[PDB]
Order: structure tokens, then sequence, then C-alpha cells
């Protein structure tokens, strides 16, 4: 009734409460994206770039 | 630097901003906030093309060639404004506008280097 | 033997044939890359290895010698700018090592000869090193943008074939433009 | 009445899990340890070279 009527439902007092941690699913570091891969790739590859120029001069 | 080396490490500049700015260009476009941040974006790649495709010139054609407002500093600033558009038209005035301002200060800054020189 | 000093470490550089840890260093620092590509295929694009493995083979025996191909021309690029920036500390180095010698008559030739021989170990190497690595971010790199952005539209059979011979014979030919 | 039956399936072992799906999403940050000797060793290298001889003068 309280959802339905959009009243506050913490005032309904529940029976007994329960706390279950959830401690992450493992998908490995998060650096697993295609774009973010790409923009790696590109950060590294101009620092490497420009300490070649900085060595060819 | 080597100019042959300049050319390079100019396109590559250039490259990666305009690649970064169509990645975000929804987000870009969002907030007006985030397309003034578009306009510095886009007066740094007017900036490292126009660098490049005077490298360029002066490879091709031999060193100290000079580069004139038409074409070759007209069609690097197309070039910019052209990206700005895709993400919003907003921008073709914010984005014009830094490139503008980017411009007289790096021709004073030749004048000094060059001329005196 | 002041002769033969001088000439051995230069003769072995300068030959087009690679020294013995120049070749094994080029040669495997390319197939490991060249094979890096095949486990990202395998994994994310879940692309079976032994049911194409004479292909998968036969592309990575290609890239190998085109980025090899590359190290050579890249690291003598770089190589001779390197020595001349070493010099600076490489020379204190053996001008050190040399008043250690005390030679009272020292030929000009050997002056030139210790100088010479560190100079070179430094250049050789540091060249080495850092070729390996540039030539290796701008291979494993384009594969990266290339195949996940570029040939996003295309079958991942055709995609490994055109990214691997792109990139490896891209490489090449920027290894000649910068010499 | 009767639910629906997923029929039949295959129980693998140990090591054909790891050798089908183990850096599903680990992916990306595996291949940076592949590609550790391939760009990380080299640069940390040969940092350490140009540190010893780019002595300010």
């Amino acid at each position: 009734k309280a959802q339905r009527n959009n009243e506050d439902i913490s005032i309904i007092p529940p029976l007994f409460t329960v706390s279950v941690d959830h401690r992450g699913t493992w998908n490995g570091p998060w650096v697993s994206t295609e774009v973010l891969a790409a923009a790696i790739g590109l950060v590294i590859y101009y620092l490497a770039f420009s300490a070649k120029s900085h060595i060819q001069a | 630097v080597g100019t042959g080396t300049s050319l390079a490490l100019s396109s590559l500049l250039s490259l990666l901003l305009f690649a970064g700015m169509q990645m975000y260009s929804r987000q870009l476009a969002s907030t007006e906030w985030l397309t003034i941040q578009g306009g510095l974006l886009g007066s740094g790649l007017f900036v490292f093309s126009l660098t490049a495709f005077n490298n360029l010139e002066n490879l091709v054609f031999g060193k100290g060639f000079q580069a004139k407002i038409f074409p070759e500093i007209l069609l690097c600033l197309l070039l910019a404004l052209f990206a700005s558009g895709l993400i919003h038209r907003v921008c073709v005035t914010t984005c014009f506008i830094f490139s503008m301002v980017g411009l007289y200060y790096i021709n004073k800054i030749s004048s000094t280097l060059y001329q005196a020189a | 033997s002041k002769q033969q000093s001088e000439e051995d470490l230069l003769l072995q550089d300068f030959s087009r044939n690679l020294s013995a840890k120049s070749s094994a260093l080029f040669f495997g620092n390319a197939f490991i890359v060249s094979a890096i590509p095949i486990w990202l295929y395998w994994r994310i694009w879940h692309m079976d290895l032994i049911q194409s493995a004479v292909l998968y083979s036969v592309m990575t025996l290609v890239s190998t010698y085109l980025v090899a191909f590359a190290y050579k021309n890249v690291k003598f690029v770089l190589k001779h700018k390197v020595a001349q920036k070493r010099e600076d500390a490489v020379s204190k180095e053996v001008t050190r090592k040399l008043s250690e010698a005390d030679n009272r008559k020292m030929s000009r030739k050997e002056k030139d000869e210790r100088i010479l021989w560190k100079k070179n170990e430094v250049a050789d190497y540091e060249a080495t090193t850092f070729s390996i690595f540039y030539n290796n971010t701008l291979f494993l790199v384009v594969v990266i943008v290339a195949s996940f952005f570029i040939l996003k539209n295309f079958n991942p059979t055709v995609n490994y074939i055109l990214s691997i011979s792109a990139s490896s014979g891209l490489i090449a030919l920027l290894s000649t433009g910068s010499k | 009445g009767s639910t629906s039956a997923p029929g039949q399936g295959g129980i693998l072992a140990q090591r054909e899990f790891d050798r089908r799906f183990s850096p599903h999403f680990l992916d990306w940050a595996a291949f940076g340890v592949m590609t550790l000797p391939s760009i990380g060793i080299p640069l940390l290298l040969w940092y350490s070279s140009k540190r010893k001889y780019d002595t300010p003068k």
C-alpha cells in the first residue's frame, strides 16, 4: 500500500534485516576497454616518438 | 630539432587531438562548458597542423619556405573548423576564436625567431 | 696489436651482418611481438588457433621479417646521433680509464681507439634497446587501433591478414624513411 | 507441471577452463604482461642508461 501511495517505505519496521556482503566479481583490473587499450597504446606511443625526436636531434 | 622529425611530431599531435575530439563528441556537446573545452582543443589542432604543413613545405621545396595567408594558413584553419562543426555548431564561434588568438602570438613568435636571426 | 684493437669492434658494428648478440635479440624479439596479436584474436575475438595454425604462423613469420627489417634500419639511424650525445659522458669514463694506464708513449691512434671502443658500445646498446621498444610500440599500437576501429566492419580473418600485413609493412617503410 | 529441461551438457576439467576463458575480461591486462618484455623491459633498461650518461653540464 505504501509504495502504491508513494509514502515513506521506511515507516514500516521490517521484521528483521540481513546484510549480504559482495566483494566484487572478478573481471580483472579495469583496463579492459577497447577504447582505453588504444588510449594507453597511443599515450605510450606519443612519449616514445617524442623520445625518438629527442635522440635524432 | 630535425625538420624531418619535427614534421612527424606535429602531425602526430594534430592527429591525436582530432581522434579524441570525435570519440568524445557526444559528451563535449552536452554542456556549454564542455563545448568551450572543445574550443581549446580545436585551436591546438590548428596550431599543430600549421606547424606540420610548414615543415612539409620546407622538406619538399627546400628549407626556409615561407607560409602565406593563402592557401597554407587558410587551409589549416578550415580543417580545424570542420572538426568543430561535427561535435556541435556552437564551437565554430569559440573554436575559431581560440585559433585566432593563438595565431597572432605564433606570428609574433615566428618574427622574433626568424626575422631577428 | 694497435691496428687490430681499433678494428675489431668497429668492423662488427658497421658490417651488414648482424652481430650474434644483435641478431638473436632482434629476431627473437620480433618473433615474440608478431605472435602477441595471436593471443588477442584467440582470446577476445575467440578465433581457434589449431585449425588456422597454417595461416597464423605464415603471417607471424612474415611480420618477423619486416619488424627485424625495421630494427636494423631504425637502430642505425638512432646510433648516428646517440653516439655523439653519449660521447660526452663516455669520453670521461674512457679518459679516466686511460689515466690509470699512464702510458708514457701512448699512440694517438690508441687514444682514439679506447674512447671509440666504449662510445661504440653505448651507441650500439642504447640504440638497440630503445629501437626495439619504439618499433614494438608502433606495431602493437597500430594493430590495436586499426583492428578495433578501422577494421571494425570486417571478418576477423580478413582483419588479421590486413592488420598484420599492413602494420608490419608500413613500419618497415617508415624505417627507411627515417634514414 | 514440469519445468523446462536444459538437457545434456559437458563438464570439463580445470586446465581446459583456463585455456578457453581465464582472462576473459582480464584480456587487456594480460596483454600488458605479455608485452612487458617487448616494451616495459627495454624502456626501463634504457632509462637507467640515459640517466647515467645524461648528466647536466
